[PDB]
Order: structure tokens, then sequence, then C-alpha cells
């Protein structure tokens, strides 16, 4: 955070698939924030939630990561990661994020694939 | 580190989901009753280290209330919660205090009042006095709207460290790490996700 | 695993084995904490449990295994405590009481083992509450001679004395038939003097461990014994002075002291005035020269949270407050006592500046009744002008958001719009407000003075801040009507100048947005004003229709909160043309609508809109009135024609931006509609047909989807945005059917087709497609014009009743919605169309049954309600049919369905909330029968012929409750329905009875001469 330039930031909904149950489940709110580390130039996603400041993703913008519509929504997107470390230990997950606005939804695809391309070199 | 809290009161005030809520940051929609007591560690950061709350969520179905004041035997803080939108819960907080206090007779507890997200409120702001006479913290929630969701905590925590300045603060970032998931995925795109209505 | 042995009870109870799992329990984690707890609540839930409590009792040696063997005792006590041989109560009586006797003869124990012993205390008290005095008649004499024997069992005999009273008095309603509680109640009244003389020596012959116990127990006698026990002893003295000096037992007499303060207390009694002024002004003394000065800085010391310091400071505001607003005419008069009313009040302005919002609360309803009383009664406020000059500071300093002002500041030191309402301070902004307003009436002067110079050292930037700009100009705001307009005018005018100064001076963003929220909140806080100041209110709306173009999405929004709660109250000046003006400016608002709202988000377009039809309706000319409404509406309405030619040529509005467009036009339409009422039908008139053409292929896109893709596309945007068209059309109608002055017209014109476009659409949608405004739609309709359309009620009945019960008849959750409208409905039909049932067929009328049944067990207080509210009035309804085939039939088919599903919902203590209401249902029903209202006989002959209906109740209710409840004795039964009944003409006494019986289905052994009770 120290070492690292604030690319891009939105605040957001974010939920995991729940598998076993057939369910989405929120996972936080907040700011989702795209950090630039200033010595190794890769790129990731940190999102805390409001007021607790709690960590509820930190992964790396995976060039391999491809973002997904979701039937019930035209302001959200869904991927697959493989390496959140939010909880502790690397998990993998599928994620959803919801945006204010289909614009910040738009807004969010179009820097995560600046990102991923950054984070190619 | 740690700190023994219990949390009681009727059932369908929102007790689990406001737990839940704390640990996985989910809202969970159904009601299914606790039996007994479902015991869960929740840990906050704050700038004077971190804290260790042992939450002791209890039963507040009669019928499910297993071992009853039993729960609070060490407890050393608690939230008492009601349910704005039902009168019978708040009628109900003295009777839930007398039984906690009988035990443990020396803690910090905050009275709640929970699903303030709902428009027709039945427990009026000017009523609830309750808390006064008792020397109980009062709060405002909800745990569907995170309204003062974090409130209970971070007074529980100065009483308890013994510093009102104390704060919440943001936990140290580490670095994050460099095939039957396409069919997972799929399943996640067409299964819609909820309150698709909400301002987030 | 190893752990569940306990549970065999042939085996004998591996003592050892217990406190293993026990520990396991209280001191464990994960998997095996959870195994041991589910043992451990097995193990207590075993009805055998109790006899192995003793044992516990004797070689435990885990204080948690101890205590969870009280609770089964406990258990048993309360519940089962009569089922059990004599030689068990005895027993079970001796090894508690020994057990008590034996911890408190160990120092170690009694020390050590806090929580035992307290849950020992309760366990006993469990056995007096069953036992005394009736048969433990020694009981008092005997703990007060122990007492005097040893200082631990003197402290302990407190808690149990105190643990008692509580019970006997203060938790009795909710335990205990009106009989026992009045009983045991006496009982301790008539043993009082002797508990009080132990009382009054302990606290003479001052151990402070067992002075706080003591000071523990007379808090409890407080709330109940008779006055002289505190007025007529040294009692008073003790407390405030003694006690109050060391810190120990000072939080304890403080609150007894409260208590005291609230005793009952004869008006006329000269001497009684002097030991009630006496013990104030001893405790005022004590916390002067023990604890701290009047000058204190107790902000600061209650922040720092030493000790018990916030306990103490919250107990001192509880005291004083508490006190004064019951006793303070008695330092009125006295000129000797007026430094000690001042002194009490300086303490409660000090405590009035603490940080902490609800201690806030308390100081602040004392503020109100305080200020309330000076404003009424005579030759008092000059006493408290120093006080209240104090106060105003206090107020002004600490004024807390109004919900009207949308900008905030965040952590980054950024103004930006709220995320959201903050509803947690509504209710303290009206106190304030209420106090405040009250303190200018006090002395305008003196307000006017603290606010003007405040301003000024904003101005010059002496003492500059948002914070301290912000709260000083809400309490500008918040005092608007407290003068008289002529002062008003004036001190408006300052304001103002100054307001605009400030804005002028302190640029950039975040300054301009703190300025902007402030000036916006003040002048739509002074309509009088405004009114009477033309030129001045035209300028404001132009400023305000500036800042809906503000990228500052907080002003923008405020901007548009502010113009219609302007309109709402001077809408007239709006509606004529003002002197030396062209046109009205209405006139104006219309013409430049397009711009004005371009940069709005739709819903702003919308609530602009309603406020131009509330400045519309003030034309009371019809021509010109809807001249205006066609002027007003006619971006809407061109947007609309357009899409009526375009949809009508082909049906495939399937483009989504189409879509939201015809959304926004219904909005608009609904947004006009609310403010003008009956005035906006010729609007409604011409968009009418149309919509309800639009609402039918709109309608069939929806099926078309769901066809084509499944239960899914209802959650997909295309379909949510289809439905918000249908949803909003259907608010339209019931927006206007709600407010309409020509019921002909909206029978004659509106209904036919209305019902046409919505029923049989909702009757064959599958149940996920189906709205629920559609229901509510149909009520306002049955409420509205029910009476003079007998054969639509039938038509929408026919259309809504089974469909949607077969919804809501699986679980008491799924389909929320429907759930709580379809019961608003069928409400409504009962009280004003109820023809309609009549004509149903009986299997319908049965399912109706069944459905009112189905609402009260509901614990959702929505449904619930609705339905004992609608099975009152079906009884009545049928009540007023008189002797006539339909309502006879309807007594031998349901008379007895809805006696016995009333007492299940009354008696499963799963529905508490609807007791009342209950209550009421169940004495009507019985009063029918008691009062021979019901022609035919309920029986059939299963019983004897001419057998009154009176004598069949009885014998059915008798039989039910004994099947129901085969605990109870028949005399319990007999007593409790012959009370019943007798009083099913007073309410209050019929509840209580009611109450009696629920206490008594809780145990065994329950006294039938209970229900005797008057
Ligand atoms: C900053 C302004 C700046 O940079 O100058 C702030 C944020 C403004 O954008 C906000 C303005 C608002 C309201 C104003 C109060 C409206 C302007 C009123 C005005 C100049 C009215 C004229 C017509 C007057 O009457 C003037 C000349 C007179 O001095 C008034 C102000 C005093 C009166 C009315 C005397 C009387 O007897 O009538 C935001 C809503
Ligand atoms: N609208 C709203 N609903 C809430 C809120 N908190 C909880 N609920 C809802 O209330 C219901 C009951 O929640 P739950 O956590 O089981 O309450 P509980 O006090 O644990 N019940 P029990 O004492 O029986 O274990 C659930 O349907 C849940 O979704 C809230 O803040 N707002
Ligand atoms: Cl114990
Ligand atoms: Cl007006
Ligand atoms: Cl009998
Ligand atoms: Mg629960």
């Amino acid at each position: 955070e120290e070492d690292e330039e604030v690319l891009y930031k939105v605040r957001a909904k974010l939920f995991r698939f729940d598998k076993d149950a057939k369910e989405w489940k929120e996972r936080g709110t907040g700011d989702c924030k795209f950090l630039k580390n200033k010595k190794t130039n890769k790129v990731r996603i940190l999102m805390r939630r409001d007021k607790t400041l709690k960590i509820c993703a930190n992964h790396i913008i995976a060039p391999e990561y491809t973002l997904k519509p979701n039937v019930g929504s035209d302001r959200s997107w869904v991927y697959a990661c493989t390496a959140d470390i939010a909880e502790g230990e690397a998990e993998a997950f599928t994620f959803a994020i919801r945006f204010g606005s289909k614009e910040n939804a738009d807004k969010f695809k179009e820097e995560f694939e600046k990102a991923q391309e950054i984070n190619k070199k | 580190v740690q700190f023994k809290l219990v949390l009681v009161g009727d059932g369908g005030t929102g007790k689990t989901t406001f737990v839940k809520r704390h640990l996985t940051g989910e809202f969970e929609k159904k009601y299914v009753a606790t039996l007994g007591v479902e015991v869960h560690p929740l840990v906050f950061h704050t700038n004077r280290g971190p804290i260790k709350f042992n939450v002791w969520d209890t039963a507040g179905q009669e019928k499910f209330g297993g071992l009853r004041d039993g729960y609070y035997i060490q407890a050393q803080c608690a939230i008492i919660m009601f349910d704005v939108t039902s009168r019978v819960t708040y009628k109900n907080v003295p009777n839930w205090h007398r039984d906690l206090v009988r035990v443990c007779e020396n803690i910090p507890i905050v009275l709640c009042g929970n699903k303030v997200d709902i428009k027709d409120r039945k427990v009026k702001a000017k009523s609830i006095v309750f808390h006064r006479k008792k020397n109980l913290q009062y709060y405002d929630i909800s745990a569907k709207s995170n309204y003062n969701f974090e409130k209970p905590f971070l007074w529980l925590a100065r009483k308890l460290i013994g510093d009102p300045n104390l704060e919440f603060v943001a936990m140290p970032a580490l670095a994050p790490p460099e095939a039957q998931y396409e069919h997972d995925l799929e399943v996640a795109q067409t299964t819609a996700l909820p309150d698709e209505d909400d301002d987030l | 695993g190893a752990m569940e042995g306990i549970l065999d009870f042939s085996n004998d109870l591996d003592i050892a084995l217990l406190d293993q799992v026990v520990s396991t329990f209280y001191q464990g984690s994960g998997v095996q904490q959870k195994q041991a707890q589910e043992i451990l609540t097995k193990f207590q839930d075993n009805p055998d449990a109790w006899q192995k409590a003793d044992q516990i009792l004797q070689f435990s040696t885990n204080p948690q295994s101890k205590f969870i063997a009280l609770s089964i005792l406990d258990k048993l006590i309360t519940r089962k405590w009569k089922l059990l041989p004599n030689d068990h109560r005895i027993g079970i009586r001796n090894f508690v009481v020994g057990m008590i006797i034996s911890m408190c003869q160990d120092d170690e124990v009694f020390k050590t083992q806090k929580n035992l012993i307290n849950k020992s205390d309760l366990t006993l008290v469990q056995i007096l509450k069953q036992e005394w005095p009736q048969n433990w008649p020694e009981f008092i004499p005997e703990l007060i001679g122990s007492s005097s024997s040893s200082v631990n069992v003197c402290e302990n005999n407190m808690i149990v004395l105190k643990l008692l009273s509580e019970e006997v008095f203060d938790f009795s309603a909710e335990q205990m038939t009106q009989a026992k509680a009045l009983h045991l109640k006496n009982s301790m009244s008539k043993e009082f003097e002797q508990i009080f003389k132990l009382c009054f020596q302990v606290l003479e012959q001052g151990s402070s461990s067992l002075i706080v116990a003591t000071l523990e127990s007379l808090l409890r006698y407080l709330h109940w014994i008779p006055y002289r026990y505190i007025y007529e002893t040294n009692i008073l003295e003790l407390l405030s002075t003694k006690f109050m000096t060391s810190p120990d037992t000072r939080a304890i007499t403080l609150k007894c002291l409260t208590e005291v303060s609230n005793l009952k207390i004869p008006q006329d009694n000269d001497l009684i005035k002097r030991q009630t002024v006496l013990f104030f002004q001893n405790t005022l003394q004590q916390i002067a020269t023990s604890v701290m000065p009047v000058t204190a800085d107790l902000k600061a010391t209650y922040a720092n949270a030493n000790g018990n310091d916030q306990s103490f400071l919250q107990d001192l505001a509880m005291f004083l407050t508490t006190y004064l607003a019951r006793n303070r005419a008695l330092l009125e008069s006295d000129e000797s006592l007026r430094e000690l009313l001042l002194n009490a009040h300086q303490y409660l302005i000090q405590l009035s500046k603490i940080e902490e919002r609800e201690l806030f609360k308390t100081t602040l309803d004392y503020w109100h009744n305080l200020v309330a009383d000076l404003f009424y009664e005579p030759l008092k406020k000059h006493i408290y002008e120093e006080i209240c000059s104090q106060l105003r500071l206090v107020i002004i300093e600490n004024m807390v958001r109004p919900e009207e002002v949308l900008v905030v500041e965040n952590d980054e030191g950024e103004i930006v719009r709220e995320f959201v309402k903050e509803s947690d301070t509504i209710q303290l902004y009206k106190s304030e407000r209420e106090v405040l307003v009250y303190l200018t009436h006090l002395n305008v002067i003196d307000t006017e003075e603290i606010m003007i110079s405040k301003l000024a050292r904003q101005i010059d930037g002496s003492e500059w801040s948002w914070h301290n700009i912000n709260t000083l100009s809400w309490a500008i705001g918040s005092i608007s009507g407290t003068m008289s307009e002529d002062t008003e005018k004036r001190f408006v005018v300052t304001v103002i100048k100054d307001l605009l100064d400030l804005c002028v001076k302190k640029r950039g963003k975040d300054n301009e947005a703190v300025v902007a929220s402030d000036i916006m909140y003040v002048v739509g806080q002074y309509p009088r004003f405004l009114k009477a100041h033309w030129n001045f209110l035209r300028t404001v709306i132009l400023q305000l229709f500036e800042f809906m173009h503000e990228t500052h999405e907080g002003v923008q929004d405020m901007a548009c909160d502010t113009f219609i709660k302007i309109v709402q109250k001077c809408k007239y000046h709006f509606v004529i043309q003002q002197p030396r003006e062209s046109e009205p400016f209405i006139q104006t608002i219309i013409r430049d609508i397009q711009k004005t709202t371009a940069d709005l988000q739709p819903q702003q377009v919308h609530t602009f809109y309603k406020a131009c039809g509330i400045i519309i309706s003030e034309e009371r000319s019809v021509a010109e009135r809807n001249r205006l409404l066609s002027d007003l509406m006619q971006l809407p309405n061109m947007a609309w024609d357009t899409i009526v030619e375009q949809s009508t040529a082909n049906p495939t509005l399937l483009d989504s931006e189409t879509v939201k467009i015809i959304a926004n036009i219904i909005k608009t339409n609904v947004a006009v509609c609310t403010s003008m009422g009956a005035d906006f039908y010729p609007q409604l008139g011409h968009i009418y047909y149309n919509m309800l053409q639009l609402y039918r292929a709109v309608s069939s896109m929806i099926s078309a989807q769901v066809a084509a893709e499944g239960l899914i596309a209802t959650k997909t945007p295309k379909v949510r945005g289809l439905r918000t068209i249908k949803k909003e059309i259907l608010k339209l109608v019931e927006t206007y059917i709600s407010k309409a002055r020509n019921l002909d017209d909206v029978v004659k014109v509106l209904v036919e087709p209305l019902l046409n476009a919505v029923l049989e659409d909702y009757m064959n949608n599958v149940p996920d497609a189906r709205d629920a405004e559609v229901l509510n739609c149909m009520t306002t309709v049955v409420e509205k014009v029910g009476h003079m359309i007998p054969q639509g009620v039938i038509l929408i009945l026919q259309s809504v009743f089974e469909c949607t019960l077969d919804m809501i008849n699986k679980d008491f959750t799924e389909y929320p919605e429907h759930r709580v409208e379809f019961y608003k409905l069928l409400k409504v039909i009962n009280e004003k169309s109820f023809a309609a049932f009549l004509e149903l067929p009986p299997a319908a009328f049965k399912l109706f049954v069944d459905a009112i049944c189905w609402a009260f067990k509901h614990n959702n207080r929505d449904v619930e309600v609705n339905g004992l509210q609608i099975a009152l009035d079906l009884v009545k309804n049928i009540e007023r049919m008189g002797n006539v085939p339909f309502a006879n039939e309807f007594h031998k088919n349901y008379f007895f369905i809805f006696v016995s599903e009333t007492f299940f919902v009354l008696t499963d203590s799963d529905h508490k909330s609807g007791f009342s209401k209950q209550a009421l249902l169940l004495m009507k029903l019985i009063s029918l029968v008691y009062d021979n209202k019901i022609s035919v006989p309920l029986y059939q002959a299963e019983v004897p012929q001419g057998t009154s209906n009176q004598v069949y109740l009885s014998q059915y209710l008798a039989n039910m409750l004994s099947n129901a409840f085969p605990h109870l004795t028949s005399e319990q039964i007999a007593s409790f329905l012959s009370a019943l009944t007798k009083q099913c003409k007073d309410l209050v006494v019929f509840k209580g009875t009611l109450r009696d019986f629920l206490v008594q289905i809780k145990e065994v052994g329950g006294d039938p001469t209970d229900y005797l009770f008057a």
C-alpha cells in the first residue's frame, strides 16, 4: 500500500459463489482498488470492507481471467479467481462484483483489461 | 488476547445474521433458529493491536434454549438484541438483562435495536430508555443495511482494552501470488445475484 | 465418542466424565466443543437428569458442572415441582439449603465461587415461590437469626432477599397467576418490618461487601415498600452522607436515592418536604467535596473513562434529572435553597457537555421538561436565566445534522453526498429543536445575540470551521417560527447577508458545498419570510435551478429537495402573477423545464415535476388548471405519443432503451398525480386507453420471454424493466383512484378496462411472473368504489383468490409481498363488499376460512394482524345477517373451527404479539353463545335434545383442553372455563384469566381457585 500506485478506484459490492449451496453470498462492500507495485510493476485488486477495513479481495489481476456477464445484471461482472489471499491462505473463488451503475461496470472492465496488459509485460 | 462475548435476545431478532455478516460479510436471508448456542471466533484489527472476540451466539427461542444462562458463565462482555419492528422483543429486553447480569455481574453490555432498515418501525426511538439506568450502551443497527454494524464491537473493545481512543485500523495487505472451472463458471453466470434493486 | 457415556442412565453417572465434558465445552473449541455442547444439552433435557443433581453437587470438582446441575433442578422446580413425591421435595430443599450453608462457611469458596453461590441462591428462591410461606413459615425468622452468626451468611442472605424481592415484585407479572402474585407480595409485605430492621442494623454497624449487598437489596425494596420505612427512619441521612463518601458504596447509594426520588409521597406534609430537601442537599454536598466541584470539566473526565467514572456520571445525570423533574419546586421559593437549586443545574449543564449521545438524550429530556414548565409557570424563568443562557450555548454548539442536509465530510476531508440516511439522529434533531425553540421564546434577545455574534466570528474568520458554521446554520433554521414576523424579518436578513458574504470568501468545491448546504437549509426553514419577499424568493429558486446543474451531486440533490420543500409552503406565490412580473412564475418554470432538469437523474426529474403539480393545483379555475397540467406534461406526452405509434406498428419495444423511456414517462405521471390528486384526471384521460394497451403488450413480452428462457428470465434486466412498466402503470391508477373525488367516472370510465387489462393476466401467469402490485391496486379500488361495483368485486376474487392462496399456503415465507397484499385485499372486501363472499361456492368459502386461520398463524405482524381483524369482521358480518340459513350453516360449519384455532395461537407461545386481538376474537365467539345469538344447535343427537349451546360449548372446550393439555386437572379446566365464560363481557378481566391460564399450562398442579381472582 506504501510501495503502490492507485490506478483505479470504485465503490463495489463483491460476492463469492457458494457451489455446495447454489447461491451467491456477499463478501464485502467498499472501495475496490487497483494497485500497482512501484518495484514489480505488478497490478492487484485490493478491496476492503467499510468501517471494519477488513480485506475482502486480494489477488493479482491475472492475464488469463475473463470478465463474464451475469444473467441478472447489466452492472456486474463474474470471473474465476485462482489465488485470493483475503482470508489468508490462497484459495480459488468464483467472484461476482456489482457497481452503482452500468457506466461504473464498463469503466471497471476497461481498467481491468488495461491492468491485465500491464501484468503481461 | 481474547474475550468471551455472549449474544442474547428474542428469536428472530437477527443475532446470528449479525454475527455472520461480521464473520464472512454475507447477509443470510433465511431464518434458521439457533439450537442452544454457536461459538464463533471474530477478530478485529485495531491501533492497540488485534482483539479477539469469542462470540457465543445463543438461541432466542425458548424451545431451543439449551443450557440458557449456563452460556453466560465467565462472559466478559455482552450484546442484548431486539427488533425495532417487533415491540414484544423490546418488552423482553429486561428479562434477558436480568438473566444475564445475575451470572455476569460486572461486564460492559451493548443494547442493540436491529432491523431499522425496515420502513415500518414499531419501537420508537423515544421509547428506548431501558439502557439508561442499567449503564448499557445503545445503538440502532441493521445487519441488512450495515447501519452502525461495527459500533457494538468498537465500543466493547474500547471498554475491554480500557482505551477510549481505540480505532479500527486497516490490516496490512501481503502481496498476492502469481479445468473443471468452465462448468462451474457457467452455473455462476446463470445464477442471478441477490437484491438487484439495491443501491450497490 | 467417550463423551456420550453420561447420556446412558442405565449405568451410574461417571462424575469425572461429566466434568471432562463440561470443561471441554467451556474451555475447548472447534468440533469438540460443539459435540460437548450437544451432549450437555441432551443430558440436561433428560427428565430424570435431576435425580443426578445431589450426586453432581457432592463429588464434582467443577463449578460449572454444579451450575448445570442447579439449572436442571431449577427447571424441575419451576415446571414439575408438585408432580414430585413429598420426600423428594424435602430432600431437594435440604441439600440446596445445606449446600448454601456449606459454601458460605468456607471463606475461600465464598470468595472464589460467587457464581455458583448466586445460582444456588436463585435456586432456593425458586423453591420459596413454590413452598413459601404456607409450607415454610419460619424461613424469614431463621434467615434473620442466621445472619447474626456470620458475615458471609449475612451477606449471602441479602443476596437471597434481593432475588426474592425481584422475583416477587419486579418479574412476577408474566411468570405467575394474579392470585399467586398477590399471595407472595402480601406474604413479603407482612414480614418486611423484620427484614428492614436487619437491613437497617447492618447499615448502621458499617464490612463493605456486606454493606454493598445490603444496599443492592434496598434498591429492590424501594420499588414497593411503604414510604414510612424511608422517611420515618434515619436511613435517608445514612444514604445521602455516610454511603456517598466511600466509592465502593456510592454507585448503589445513588441508584437507591434515585428510586427514593420516585416514592409514593404526601403533597401537603411540610416535614416530609424538608426531608426530601435535606437528602438532596447532603448528596450534592458529598459530590462537591468527595468527587468533583461544580466547575469540573465533566466532558474531559467522561472521555478519559477512568475506573467507573462513565457509569458514575451516568448515574448522577439520572439522579439529578429524576429528582429535579419531581421536586425542583421545593427549592424554588426559599432564598436559602437557591444556591443548591442552581448548583444542581450547573452540574447538569456540565454533564450536558459530555460527548455521549445516549447520555445527552437523557439530559435533553430533562431540559425539555424544565423549559416547557418555564414557558407556562409564572415568575419562574428569571430564576433560571443563567442556566438557560448557558444551555442555549450547549445546544447550538451540539446541533446534529438535519435529515435535509445531504452533504457530509468523509475520512479524506472531502465534502460529499451521504451514502445513506442517518436514521438514528431524526428523533435527536427533533428533541434538540424543541428545547431550543422553547429557549428562544424564553429569551429572544439573548438567543439572537448568541447566534448573530457566533456568525460574525465565522465571517471574520476567528472561529471558522465546517463544524462550527454547520451547527450554527442548523440551529438558525431550527428556531424558525419562534420570532414575530417583524423580528424574524430583520433577523433573517442579517443572517442571509452574512452567509452570502461567507460564500464569496470561502472558495473551493468542498467549502462551496458546505456553505450551499447551509444556505439552502436556512432558506427552506423560513417560508413565512419567503412569502413576504417575492423578489428574494424568485432569486432563490433560480439559484436552486443553477444547483440542479452542479457537478457536485450532494448540492444538486439538495437543490431538488429544497425546491419542493419551499414549494410545499409557498406554492400560491408561484401560481399568481406577481406585481412587476410579466407572467405567473409557474409559466416560466414550465417553459424552461427541459433546460433546468437536463443534468438531473430521473427520480430527481420526477420530484421536480411533482413540485410543479403542487403549484398547478393552487389554480382552482378548471380551464386554467387543465391548461397548466397540459403544458407541464408536454415533454412526457410527446415522448409518449411517438412511442404509442412505434409500439402499435410492431410489438418488438424489446429495445431496452425504449423500456426505460416508457418507465420514466409513467413515473413522471405518477409524480404529478401524487401531488395533483383528483385534479390529475384530464391527463390520466390522455394516456389511459393506450397505457392499458401497453400493459397488455408488455405482459405478452414477459410471458413470451419466460416461455423461451425459463423462470430465470424474470431476473433479467429486460424482464425486470418490462415489469417496472406494469408496476408503475398499476401505481398510477392506484394513486389516482385513492385521491379521486369523482367516483362515478372511476366506475364508468376507469374500472371495466382496468379489470379487463389486469385480472386475467395475473390469474394466467405463472406464480413468479405475478405482480403483487395488482393486489395492491385492487385493494384501493375495492376501498373506494367497491360498494358501486359488486360484480367487479366478484371478478377480482375469482381471478386472484385461489391462485394467490396456493402461492402462500405452503409455508410462511415465500412470496412475502403477495402474502401481505393478499390479506389487505380480503380485509377490504370483507369490510366493503361482503356480498362477494356470499356468492362464492361452498368449497371456496371453506378455503376463505382456511386462508383466515392461516393468517393468524403467521408471526409476521403485517399478515397476523389482518388475519385476526378479518376473523372478527367476518363474525360481525355473519351476526348482522340474523337468523337465516347462511348464518346458521356458517356457525354449524365454522364456529368451533374459529374457537379452536384462536385457542391454538393463544396457547402455543409462538404468537405472543397477537394476544390482545386473539383475546377480543375469543371473547366475541364465547359471548355469541353466552348471549344466545346462535339460532341453531352447534352439536348434532351426539348430545341430549334441547341441550343449550352454553352447556355444549363448555363440554366441547373441556374436552378440547383436556386432550390438548393432559397435565391439567379436570377442575383446573372447569374452573378456568367458568371464569372465562362469566367474564366474556369484560375484556380486561377476561384477558387476565387468559394470562393466568398461560401461566398454569407451563407447570403442574396449578391451583384452580386462582380463576376466582377479583
Ligand atoms: C455563494 C454565493 C456567492 O459566491 O456569492 C452561495 C453558495 C450562493 O451560490 C447561494 C445562494 C443561495 C441563495 C441566495 C440567498 C439567493 C440570492 C438572493 C438575493 C441576492 C436576493 C436579492 C434580490 C436581494 O433581495 C438582495 C439584494 C438583498 O441584499 C437581500 C439578500 C436581503 C433582503 C431580502 C432584504 C429585504 O428587505 O428584502 C442558495 C439558495
Ligand atoms: N430486514 C432485516 N432482516 C434481518 C436483519 N437481521 C436479520 N434479519 C432477518 O431476520 C431473520 C432472523 O435472523 P436470525 O439471525 O436467525 O435471528 P436470531 O436472533 O439468530 N434467531 P434465533 O434466536 O432463533 O437463533 C432472518 O430472516 C434474517 O434474514 C436486518 O437487519 N434487517
Ligand atoms: Cl460456576
Ligand atoms: Cl402559499
Ligand atoms: Cl381434579
Ligand atoms: Mg440465531
